[PDB]
C-alpha cells in the first residue's frame, strides 16, 4: 500500500533511464499500478499502467515506443523503462496503486481510484 | 448455505470457458475440488456449454424453457432451484451471468479465480462492495507450461 520511486537523475537526449517503485504491503499484487508525470504548478500525466499479474500494459502516446512498464510481484515492484528520452520528458515521476482490486489498465487510467502514492523521483534529461 | 463460484478476467469480465482466450488447468481443478459432493445450479447456456452433467452431483438447470435433458433437474425460478437442493450444507451456483445476479443476494460465500488478462465482453460477474464481503482466503499462482496467465484464487464470506 505503501510505494517508494527510485532511480531516475540526469541524462542526456537520447539515453536511456529506468525507474523502480517498490511497494510494502502483503496484497500488492491484485492491484493495477500506474506511473505518471508531472512538473511543478502542472497536473499530473498519465504516463503507463500496468494489470495486477503484470501481463497487459497500456500507454499514453507521448510514451508510446519508447516506455515499458513491467512488473515482478515476487519483489513486490513494477519498473518504468524509459528509452530515447527528450528534454520534455523532465518532469518528477510517480508510482500509483490502484484503489481498487483487480482492474483493467483501462479502468485504472479512465475511472481514477488511487490507493496510495509513491513520494516521486527527479527525471532530468539535458539537450 | 449458497455458495457462487466464478472465473473472472480483470473487471469482472466473464464468459464461457472455451471461448475465453486463456488455458488454466489449474482453475478447473479448483473447480472441481470445490464442488464434488455438492448440488450444483446452472444456466442452460453453462448447460449447454459442457455437454454432460457434472459426475455424482445433483445437477440443477434454471431455464423458462422446457427440459431437453433427462439426467438433471429442470427448474424455473431461483427458490424452485433453491428447494430442489434439499437438505444439504452447502449448495454451489456456477454461472452464468444472470444466474450470478439472481442468486447472490441469497448467498454467504464466494469462490472466485481471478485471472490476469484484459478480455472484451459484455458480461461481468456482479459488483461484490468489500465493504459487504470479507476475504477469507487468498492463493497467488503465476503462468507455466499449463496455465496462460498468473491466477489468483480467493474466497470470500459475507460479513
Amino acid at each position: 500500500v505503501q510505494l517508494q520511486e527510485s532511480g531516475g537523475g540526469l541524462v542526456q537526449a537520447g539515453g536511456s533511464l529506468r525507474l523502480s517503485c517498490t511497494a510494502s504491503g502483503r496484497t500488492f499484487s491484485s492491484y493495477a499500478m500506474g506511473w505518471f508525470r508531472q512538473t511543478p504548478g502542472k497536473e499530473r500525466e498519465f504516463v503507463a499502467a500496468i494489470t495486477w499479474g503484470g501481463s497487459t500494459t497500456l500507454y499514453a502516446d507521448s510514451v508510446k515506443g519508447r516506455f515499458t512498464m513491467s512488473r515482478d510481484n515476487a519483489k513486490n515492484t513494477v519498473y518504468l523503462q524509459m528509452n530515447s528520452l527528450k528534454p520534455e520528458d523532465t518532469a518528477v515521476y510517480y508510482c500509483a496503486a490502484d484503489g481498487s482490486q483487480y482492474r483493467s489498465t483501462y479502468s485504472f487510467r479512465d475511472k481514477p481510484d488511487y490507493g496510495s502514492w509513491g513520494q516521486g523521483t527527479q527525471v532530468t534529461v539535458s539537450s | 448455505m449458497i455458495s457462487l463460484i466464478a472465473a473472472l478476467a480483470v473487471d469482472r469480465v466473464i464468459g464461457m470457458e472455451n471461448a475465453m482466450p486463456w488455458n488454466l488447468p489449474a482453475d478447473l481443478a479448483w473447480f472441481k475440488r470445490n464442488t464434488l459432493n455438492k448440488p450444483v445450479i446452472m444456466g442452460r447456456h453453462t448447460w449447454e456449454s459442457i455437454g454432460r452433467p457434472l459426475p455424482g452431483r445433483k445437477n440443477i438447470i434454471l431455464s423458462s424453457q422446457p427440459g431437453t435433458d433427462d439426467r438433471v433437474t429442470w427448474v424455473k425460478s431461483v427458490d424452485e432451484a433453491i428447494a430442489a437442493c434439499g437438505d444439504v450444507p452447502e449448495i454451489m451456483v456456477i454461472g452464468g451471468g444472470r444466474v450470478y445476479e439472481q442468486f447472490l443476494p441469497k448467498a454467504q460465500k464466494l469462490y472466485l479465480t481471478h485471472i490476469d488478462a484484459e478480455v472484451e465482453g459484455d458480461t461481468h460477474f456482479p459488483d461484490y462492495e468489500p465493504d459487504d464481503w470479507e476475504s477469507v482466503f487468498s492463493e497467488f499462482h503465476d503462468a507455466d507450461a499449463q496455465n496462460s496467465h498468473s491466477y489468483c484464487f480467493e474466497i470470500l464470506e459475507r460479513r
